[PDB]
């Protein structure tokens, strides 16, 4: 609900897939929170991602 | 649909204008300015002839294309799991082009009898040229429309037969009966277009 | 009846009728020579171009196709859309034309066309080989070319079909099928003959009969054929082509009518009689016989009409070649004393690329496939059952 | 006058049809239905 | 090396075709003296006096064919040289 | 003398007579063929029977001929306006009657093929309905004759 | 002049062309594409 | 001169040809007759090699078990469906998305019941159908109140279009999940019926009876199975669909039922369900009512295929294909256990 | 002196009496046909009792035919244009009334034939609605005759 | 004698003769392009073969030009109405035939391009049907030529 | 003797060439643009590698503008109606051909820009497909140059 | 045309201002031009009444 903040960073070289071997792209993110219940909610979301 | 609404609006406006104009003119005792004789005597016979000539090939080609696509799409799609149907089901395409062949032959036949004249007023041209122009226009129109509807029906049944043949080999050889019965109406159209202009002596 | 021995030649012939040009034929035969002579190295070589593999499959196809293309380029007197005046013209002689009140007109010649007539006394005459070159420059060439090409196409198509049915007669006689010869081949060949061999013979009669002075009221064959179909005899409007046409024409109509019922009732009934003698769905046999007879009778007109593809594509090819000549290299010739060859080098390079791209490989493909279709349907279905198995040997890879 | 009537009539019909079509299309317009629109409450 | 053989073979056949066709067209102009059937193109808006101007102009036109042939032959030689770069 | 535009009306009538008949016959034949093709997968033994609808549609095409020929034979250079009106009326009547009958046969056949595919006892019933559609077309023919040879 | 002698012919021809151009435009406008992409 | 006859093929001819080609790949009755004669799963594998279901098990499955066959058959199904969908145009894409919303609802309900069984978190993933998967499928675990579920689902899954307003509560439990299921299902069915009747033509004719029967079957099931619940009769009235022919029945007779005989009396006035119920003896020695429901569904789906311009033959195809998958896996399971009690209880499709 | 072109209108009247009415009767069978496709697949025994809408459509066609024949027969050369307009009005009247009757008959027959599969008593209601649905054509015919004979 | 309205019809014929063919070829190229985009991802190796439908559509353009200059090589100030309408008829014929051929080429090209991606053997068959599509243009050209001389 | 209204028709050519021309250059320059956005998110490296369709659309706009400026530069007040007809015909041909070319380049670009992101090879194919559409535009120019000189 | 533009941009700005106040400024700037689409027109019409 917009009470938290986030920032993103990008990588160029593709990272290999250990199981199949296909190349896929990724990105890095950093979130600043204000509570632990939100940490658990975004932990569930990040388990989804 | 916006396009259908546009067409309906144009059509309704046109017919409302026609109705209102007709009623006020008839009530206004102005029937002497509606002289259809001038309308159908100023027009040159060659315009009627050439419109007929154009249509007699144009509409046939339109029907041929319609049937070509309608059967070809199904023929190509349905053969992925049965390549055997590529060559067995080529009769429909052959008929879809035979329609255009008939159209071209009719265009050649009617294209004759185009000797100019020198008269420039209705009293000098005479009845014969008027008859020639009207008859040629009518023949072109009828052959074109007949071959159009013929080609559409041929294409539809060709698609049906081609699609059904991929299930069992012993189907197509008997489902082609409707396919052959399709072409008879186009043949009739050609015959009538022949007969309508069998007594024109323009020149 | 194996159709390869005849097809191997009648296929490039029909192609060459569809593709009758000299230079393009020479290019095709040169490609054929290249591909034939280098066969050993290319065969022992890996190539990524599958198109080239299927091109290479048809070696002698392309060779014979190019040979007959060269021939038919020579016979039309077509060579890159221009005739080759080899051993003389016989049409235009202006010094002789001055006899027939032909002088001073060319002052108005700057804005008129001044038709040339036939036979002011020494004109006409047959060129011993091909089309007279003057026709290539005549502005009304299209009329005579259309007439000649349409007639040649129709005549070629009728003999192809009679060939088909006569070949079928061999197919049936070997298999010991007296019924098929007696109530099969005979009515169909008689129908084909009576309906179109008459047209062939009439075309040749008109060719060898009417001279130039009879240009007034020259009879028209197409209207006579419409009256052949519609049985209409107006008292006037078209003079008889030859005396006594009425009786022969009427008998032709009556035999054409009498052809159809012979193929419908007699042979299913004889099959029924044989089955009765044995002691067979009769209605299904009647349905099959009606299907066969109607198919043949309508395919008659449909195939004779579809043989016009020869004329159509030949005329289109001639028009396309002339169009290329008209607005690609025509600009290349001009008055510039120095820049002629320089610009013409670029222009002819472009001409070569464009005539390779369009008429060489493509119109050749269209004619190739059209002739293949004419072989598959109009020719093959009259003697070729088109059913059975194909060998599957036990050989490994 | 019999020519000016036709000329003005056809020009007027064309211009009227054009404005009608364009305004009609600009009315039935898809804003996108993004997180601003679809979302409510 | 430069102008690899892959296109140089096509270039060589093109140059041979150009040389042959241009030479033959020029010879057809000169030998037949530009018969109107085989030679429509020209540049003269006034010829009513006699044919000598027409013949001279058509010879002038046909002259350029051999220059074109020479350029095509030089192109073919250049392509052949590039083929030898192996 | 007569006006010079008399033959135009008869010409248009003769054209329309075959145009409309052809459109109706085409629609009926197309729908009957589609029905037969759809049905053929499940009941291969009924293929002959379901051809009865399509041939029915074909008959309407023939009706068109019986009008369009008859006008073209009776047309000449200087006919009067009365006969031209008569021929136009006959042609339009038969053409549109044939069109409507064609639509009727098409719909009825498309349904009846399915009915006989799923239920044999249906078949003969639907045959009756098809005849009724044909009746309408024939009525058109009658009117045209009374408006043609008169 | 009711309308004119000639513009009747002109209008007939141009309307006849207009119908065909509308045939062309209906199918040129209502062409369709695919969404996303096959893997 | 109507929609399906003259411009159906421009955007659908190839795909319809492919679908009707793949229809023949469905196993036939003789295939069942010879497939029920296997001795071990390897024989089943081989007899599938001999037919169109062959060359999909070339893995190193030495300890072959029926779960592997189930997984591979489902994988084949999703592959063919994704193929059919990706090559499609836009109205057909709307149709196929309308189809897949059902499995998406199924996955949503599965994860909602999984949240109650907190002990399992990741294991739900292999249990969910990949056909009904979407971008935010696994996020459903986050919610603990139905308003939070609407917040999660409003985001990018169009499933919210069926319950953005239709759910009003703030106390998720294990009893209201059935209410969520029924509300979503009835909303989806009503939207699908409205879209199908808006499309018009033969598509409406083909898809109206099927959804009608679907709504009526849902009504019958919910009426029978609502016994012994905290829900009141008016709430049972609230969940009935209005797309069937039972629209007056939904409040008139079914909404005041008290026993099974009353439901039978409701069914008695419509022959289609009356014969279905009479044939469903529900005895230990006879098939249950669910079996007759499945058989009637199969029969109507098989009927649905026969239409040359069927813009929605994909519904019948996918339902039949799921049913073949179920038949095959069930027969394999019976064969693996070395018993022949219920081998001859397979519904004979094609 | 009455003009000659006046006859044209009269001829067109006859056309309407066989065109418009016919189209109505087309619907009057066609929809009913697809209704049967849903009725007899489960309840075939009633097929013989389900032909009534088709007979009503035939009756509409009969009305159209009789009025068209009457209009065409009375036609002559020397007509006052008032007679021609009277005939045109009568023909248009009967054609459009028959169109309405055919539409109503078709829809009612379709509804009743589908509904009888679950009510054995629907026969009387179908008949008693059909009488009203068909009386429209009779009224149009009555007035058409009273106009034409006058 | 001939009014100033004459060359109107010939000039419009010349314009339309090419405009319609251009539109048809454009639609064919568009449809084939989107079909190629769909086909590419799985089977790149066929790309240089699947150009065959595209070039085919391009043919139509050239065909239009064969007439679009030709009629423009005969127009003059002193031309009668007869020749003008001859030019008009030729232009309409070629233009509409080109339009139809473009539609057909586009559709069958898309279908075959999609087909070959999963069955290379289909390739041959595709080209065969496409031959017919090209012929649709060819006939439309031919008549136009013989309408420029007579 | 020349009619006053004559110049009108030529003036409309001065509009028409541009009027449809820009429309084509609004069909493509927009649509292909969307394509180059759709994968600037993921593979921004190919942003400038498939912008060719937009440049071509600009080129068809130039094709229209050239004929427009020549048309305007060849203006007068006593123009004979024949030259007026020629001028309007040239304008119409160029305008409509340009519209079609713009359509084709636009849709092909919107497809190919998306196609290139799944495999690189498709790029080569599109460098042909797009150019084929461009050929149509060039063709229009040629006919205009024959209508402004003969 | 100006009325239409104000209507659509007003809908956009109204529903956008519900999220964050910083969309108050930018949208109104758009609105200025969306009204100038009308203003221009008035000017020329006055000239057509000046003569």
């Amino acid at each position: 609900r917009g009470n938290v903040f986030l920032r993103q960073a990008e990588i160029e070289n593709p990272l290999e897939d250990p199981v199949t071997g296909d190349y896929v792209h990724k990105s890095v993110f950093i979130i600043f929170f204000q509570g632990d219940q939100l940490k658990n909610r975004v932990k569930k979301i990040c388990e989804g991602f | 649909t916006g396009l259908e609404l546009l067409y309906l609006g144009i059509f309704v406006a046109f017919w409302a204008c026609m109705v209102v104009v007709g009623i006020c003119y008839t009530i206004f005792d102005l029937g002497f300015r509606f002289d259809v004789a001038w309308f159908l005597t100023e027009t040159s016979p060659f315009m009627w002839s050439n419109l007929g000539i154009g249509l007699a090939i144009s509409l046939s080609v339109v029907g041929a294309a319609w049937g070509i696509y309608i059967t070809g799409s199904s023929i190509i799609g349905g053969g992925v799991k049965a390549p055997r149907i590529k060559t067995k089901n080529l009769v429909s395409i052959i008929f879809c082009e035979a329609v255009a062949i008939y159209g071209i032959i009719m265009a050649i036949v009617i294209s004759n009898m185009a000797e100019p004249f020198s008269a420039t007023e209705p009293k000098a041209i005479g009845h014969r040229n008027y008859h020639a122009g009207y008859s040629m226009f009518g023949a072109g129109l009828t052959v074109g429309l007949s071959n159009l509807f013929c080609g559409v029906c041929v294409g539809i049944v060709g698609s049906g037969a081609a699609l059904a043949d991929a299930q069992n080999p012993s189907l197509f050889v008997k489902i082609l009966i409707v396919e052959i019965f399709g072409s008879a109406i186009g043949l009739f159209g050609v015959i009538v277009a022949i007969l309508q202009t069998s007594r024109v002596k323009m020149g | 009846i194996n159709p390869a021995p005849y097809t191997v030649i009648t296929f490039p012939f029909l192609f060459a009728v569809m593709f009758g040009d000299f230079g393009h034929g020479i290019l095709m035969t040169l490609f054929a020579v290249w591909m034939v002579l280098r066969e050993s190295r290319i065969l022992s070589q890996k190539h990524e171009n599958e198109m080239f593999s299927m091109v290479f499959s048809g070696r002698y196809i392309i060779l014979l196709m190019g040979l007959f293309s060269i021939y038919t380029g020579l016979i039309y007197n077509d060579c890159f859309s221009k005739s080759l005046n080899i051993f003389g013209s016989s049409w235009s002689v202006r010094p002789m034309f001055t006899q027939g009140n032909w002088t001073e007109e060319t002052l108005l010649g700057s804005s008129v066309l001044q038709l040339n007539p036939a036979i002011p006394g020494v004109f006409g005459g047959p060129y011993p080989f091909g089309i007279d070159p003057i026709w290539n420059i005549a502005t009304n060439k299209l009329t005579f070319l259309n007439s000649f090409k349409m007639k040649m196409s129709v005549i070629l198509g009728i003999i192809h079909m009679l060939f088909g049915v006569s070949l079928s007669l061999f197919n049936h006689i070997y298999f010991k099928k007296p019924l098929n010869i007696y109530f099969g081949f005979i009515p169909e060949i008689i129908f084909m003959s009576s309906l179109f061999g008459y047209l062939v013979i009439l075309i040749f009669y008109k060719w060898t009969a009417y001279d130039a002075h009879s240009s007034r009221n020259a009879p028209s064959l197409l209207i006579h054929f419409i009256n052949m179909f519609l049985f209409s005899y107006p008292e006037s409007g078209n003079a008889m082509l030859y005396s006594g046409q009425k009786g022969i024409q009427c008998f032709l109509i009556v035999v054409a009518m009498l052809c159809v019922p012979w193929m419908l009732l007699f042979k299913p009934l004889i099959l029924r009689h044989q089955y009765l003698r044995k002691k067979f769905d009769f209605g299904d046999t009647m349905v099959h016989q009606a299907i066969h007879t109607i198919e043949y009778c309508l395919g008659c007109i449909s195939n004779t009409a579809s043989y016009l593809r020869l004329w159509a594509l030949s005329l289109a090819h001639a028009q396309l070649s002339e169009v290329l000549w008209t607005m690609v290299i025509h600009i290349g010739l001009h008055v510039r004393s120095l820049a002629g060859g320089l610009g013409l080098f670029f222009i002819f390079a472009a001409f070569a690329t464009l005539t390779v791209a369009i008429l060489l490989i493509m119109e050749g493909l269209s004619a190739f496939l059209h002739a293949l279709r004419l072989h598959w349907v109009e020719f093959q279905n009259k003697f070729y059952t088109g059913t059975g198995f194909k060998f599957l040997p036990f050989s490994f890879e | 006058y019999s020519v000016v009537f036709n000329l003005v009539l056809w020009i007027m019909i064309g211009l009227a049809l054009a404005v009608i079509i364009t305004s009609y299309n600009i009315w039935n317009m898809d804003p996108g239905y993004d997180s601003i629109i679809y979302r409510m409450t | 090396l430069c102008c690899g053989p892959k296109l140089a073979a096509c270039g060589i056949v093109l140059s041979a075709w150009g040389v042959i066709m241009l030479i033959m067209l020029g010879i057809f102009f000169n030998v037949h003296s530009a018969v109107l059937i085989e030679d429509v193109p020209f540049t003269e808006k006034d010829f009513e006096n006699g044919p000598q101007n027409i013949y001279n102009l058509y010879e002038q036109v046909s002259y350029n064919c051999f220059i074109a042939a020479g350029l095509y032959l030089l192109l073919g030689g250049f392509s052949f040289c590039q083929v030898r770069l192996n | 003398n007569n006006p010079e535009y008399s033959s135009f009306f008869g010409v248009m009538g003769a054209s329309s007579a075959m145009v409309f008949s052809a459109m109706g016959a085409a629609y009926g034949t197309a729908k009957s063929g589609t029905g037969i093709a759809a049905m053929s997968v499940m009941r291969p033994e009924l293929i002959m029977k379901s051809i009865i609808p399509v041939v029915m549609a074909g008959i309407i095409a023939i009706y068109g001929l019986v009008v369009a020929v008859l006008i073209a034979n009776s047309l000449t250079d200087g006919i009067t306006l009365y006969r031209s009106f008569l021929q136009l009326g006959a042609g339009l009547s038969v053409g549109l009657s044939g069109l409507a009958a064609g639509f009727a046969i098409g719909i009825v056949g498309d349904a009846g093929v399915r009915g006989t595919a799923q239920q044999p006892r249906l078949f003969v019933g639907m045959i009756l309905i098809l005849i009724f559609a044909e009746v309408l077309g024939l009525y058109g023919l009658i009117v045209a004759l009374i408006l043609s040879t008169k | 002049g009711f309308f004119s002698p000639g513009i009747w012919m002109g209008l007939l021809t141009t309307l006849f062309m207009l119908f065909i151009f509308t045939y062309g435009l209906h199918m040129i406008l209502s062409l369709k594409t695919m969404d996303r992409f096959d893997d | 001169s109507f929609f399906p006859e003259l411009y159906f093929n421009v955007d659908n001819g190839y795909l319809e040809g492919l679908v009707r080609g793949l229809k023949a790949g469905v196993l036939s009755q003789a295939d069942y007759l010879n497939l029920v004669q296997c001795e071990t799963l390897e024989d089943l594998k081989l007899h599938l090699q001999s037919t169109d279901y062959g060359n999909f098990l070339a893995n190193e499955a030495s300890p072959l078990t029926v779960s592997v066959i189930d997984d591979k058959l489902k994988e084949k199904m999703v592959v063919e469906f994704r193929h059919m969908r990706n090559h499609a145009y836009e109205p057909l894409a709307s149709f196929l998305d309308f189809i897949t919303y059902s499995y998406m609802i199924d996955n949503v309900i599965l994860l909602i019941t999984g949240t109650l069984h907190q002990r399992s978190i990741a294991e739900l993933v292999p249990k969910c159908h990949p056909l009904g998967s979407f971008e935010q499928m696994e996020a459903v675990n986050i919610a603990q109140t139905p308003a939070e579920l609407y917040n999660a689902i409003l985001v990018d899954t169009p499933l919210a279009a069926f319950f953005q307003d239709c759910i009003s509560e703030q106390d998720l439990d294990e009893m209201n999940i059935e209410i969520i299921r029924n509300t979503l299902y009835k909303a989806y069915l009503e939207s699908f019926y409205k879209f199908c009747t808006l499309l018009g033509g033969t598509t409406a004719d083909a898809m109206c009876p099927i959804l009608e029967f679907e709504a009526d079957r849902r009504a019958f099931i919910i009426t029978i199975n609502s016994f012994g619940t905290e829900l009141s009769k008016e709430d049972r009235a609230k969940l009935f669909p209005h797309c069937g022919r039972l629209y007056p029945e939904g409040l008139a007779q079914l909404a005041r039922a008290d026993d099974y005989e009353q439901v039978k009396n409701v069914a008695d006035y419509y022959p289609e369900y009356k014969l279905l119920f009479e044939g469903a003896g529900s005895n230990p020695g006879d098939k249950t009512l669910e079996d007759r429901f499945f058989e009637h569904e199969v029969k109507l789906n098989k009927l649905a295929f026969l239409n040359q311009f069927h813009f929605g033959v994909f519904y019948a195809f996918v339902k039949l294909k799921e049913q073949e998958c179920r038949n095959i896996v069930w027969i394999a399971e019976c064969i693996a256990q070395r018993h022949r009690a219920k081998i001859d209880n397979y519904i004979p499709i094609f």
